[PDB]
């Protein structure tokens, strides 16, 4: 939190022949799960709950 | 569709049959649906001839039609563009920029515009032929909308290209003219001026300073309030681009009161504008504490949160960045504030997303916050983190648990750490 580069350049270039296309439409989706084998491999945790 | 008569006249030595023929050509080549370009190009010497007609200093109408012809040939196909370049048109089109017949000038600038905008290769070639000085020289005098419209459009095409971009040193000399064009009333000249500025401002910090040094920021920011989406779009991007520079560069944009304009654009109907506005804001909330504060003060975060609940996903991605950026550069008091507006919830709902990236963004935001609540714990209480409860009730704790199944190892570990850290697991 002192001297990182948090700046992000634009992904695609925008042009006069390009700007108004209404591209695709993003699929929120679900995060990619790990392989069964890896899943058992690693140790999981059950968060202590309350309020 | 092409007769021998038209060919005989073209090659004869009377400037009358030559012109009459040339006209038949262009009129045919002006057929939208399929111009007989193949035949024209097929008959040998025809293109080379049209090129030689451009040299007729004494003949305005003949030069005008020949350039019109070569244009219909070149424009609309990379290969035939190559053929015309190969006959030597470009150096001559450039020559015609400085002729007494303005119509020839307009036509030449157009032609050159079309050629340079065909590809990276052609752009860099037309520049190597010094189109710039005479082209820029056109602006010097009071020229009709049409002459200006084509001129600035040419420049746009000469600045366009991200891979590879043109040698900056070759397109920068047009910066002054650009900033001047930002005060024209016409929305076409305005739009294309922004586009060129949009292009130049895209890249490293040294290039950004060049744009800034031309004195465009004020007018650029002023243009975000424009009514037409075709001039707001490129202006926004140029602005947005500039705030990818260092804190000092992006302060220049801030000092133009861009923030209230941006706030306005977050309500814009056009999703494209929203997204682009968040992206911009994101790059500002990625600056120093004071700049973050300016964003808060602009009363922007209320809108960013509602955007995280209403707007489209690809837009939300940007807004999520804005928040997390604030959370990592912001003060205890600043974070407390974002949380007060209920930013924990929107972040939580992004934990289980497809984009492995936005997940990390959401984890980073929630961590920073927890890091605060970890502070507030010891310094008062009954020291229990106030925030991991708010996270638990936003179903974030459930999602963080799940994330311990993510494909990405680093993400698995983060979720594992956050739990063992701020919550615990028997």
């Amino acid at each position: 939190p002192l001297g990182s580069m948090a700046k992000r350049n634009a992904e695609k270039e925008l042009t006069d022949r390009n700007w108004d296309q209404e591209d695709e439409a993003e699929e929120v989706g679900t995060f990619s799960m790990a392989s069964e084998e890896v899943l058992k491999n690693r140790a999981i945790k059950k968060a202590k709950r309350r309020n | 569709v092409i007769t021998s008569d038209m060919i005989e006249m073209i090659f004869s030595k009377s400037p009358e049959q030559q012109l009459s023929a040339t006209q038949k050509f262009r009129k045919l080549l002006s057929k939208e649906p399929n111009p007989p370009i193949d035949e024209v190009i097929s008959t040998p010497g025809v293109v080379a001839r049209f090129v030689e007609f451009l040299k007729r200093k004494e003949n305005c109408t003949l030069q005008f039609e020949s350039a019109w012809v070569l244009t219909n040939i070149a424009s609309g196909n990379s290969l035939q563009t190559r053929i015309v370049i190969q006959a030597g048109a470009v150096p001559i089109f450039i020559e015609l920029l400085s002729s007494e017949f303005e119509d020839v000038q307009e036509q030449a600038v157009w032609a050159l515009g079309n050629i340079a905008g065909d590809s990276t290769m052609c752009r860099d070639y037309v520049l190597d032929c010094n189109i710039l000085p005479p082209l820029l020289q056109l602006f010097s005098k009071q020229n009709r909308l049409t002459m200006t419209r084509n001129a600035v459009w040419a420049l746009s095409n000469l600045c366009r290209g991200k891979s590879p971009p043109p040698e900056f040193a070759k397109v920068s000399p047009c910066l002054n003219v650009l900033s001047w064009l930002l005060f024209v009333s016409d929305t076409d000249v305005l739009a294309d001026a922004c586009w060129a500025l949009s292009y130049l401002s895209d890249g490293p910090n040294d290039k950004i300073q060049a744009v800034i040094d031309a004195g465009v920021c004020r007018r650029l920011v002023e243009l975000l309030m424009h009514n037409d989406y075709k001039v707001v779009s490129p202006a926004l991007r140029a602005v947005g681009n500039i705030v990818t520079g260092d804190d000092i560069q992006t302060q220049v944009i801030l000092n133009c009161s861009a923030l209230q304009s941006l706030l306005h654009l977050l309500s814009s109907p056009k999703e494209s504008i929203k997204k682009e506005a968040c992206w911009t804001i994101s790059n500002i909330t990625a600056g120093n504490r004071a700049q973050i504060q300016t964003v808060i003060d602009a009363n922007i975060f209320p809108a960013l949160i509602s955007i995280l609940q209403t707007a489209e996903f690809r837009t939300r991605k940007e807004a999520a960045w804005a928040i997390t950026n604030a959370t990592s550069g912001g003060s205890a008091e600043q974070i407390k504030y974002l949380v007060e507006l209920g930013c924990i919830k929107p972040l939580c709902d992004l934990l289980t997303v497809m984009d492995s990236k936005i997940v990390q963004v959401a984890l980073n935001g929630l961590e920073n916050i927890l890091r605060l609540g970890e502070q507030e714990a010891k310094r008062n209480g009954t020291g229990i983190n106030p925030y991991c409860a708010l996270i638990e009730e936003a179903y974030g704790l459930d999602k963080i648990e799940f994330l311990q199944s993510h494909e990405n190892q680093e993400i698995y570990q983060k979720a594992f750490d956050l739990i063992e850290h701020y919550f615990g697991t028997e």
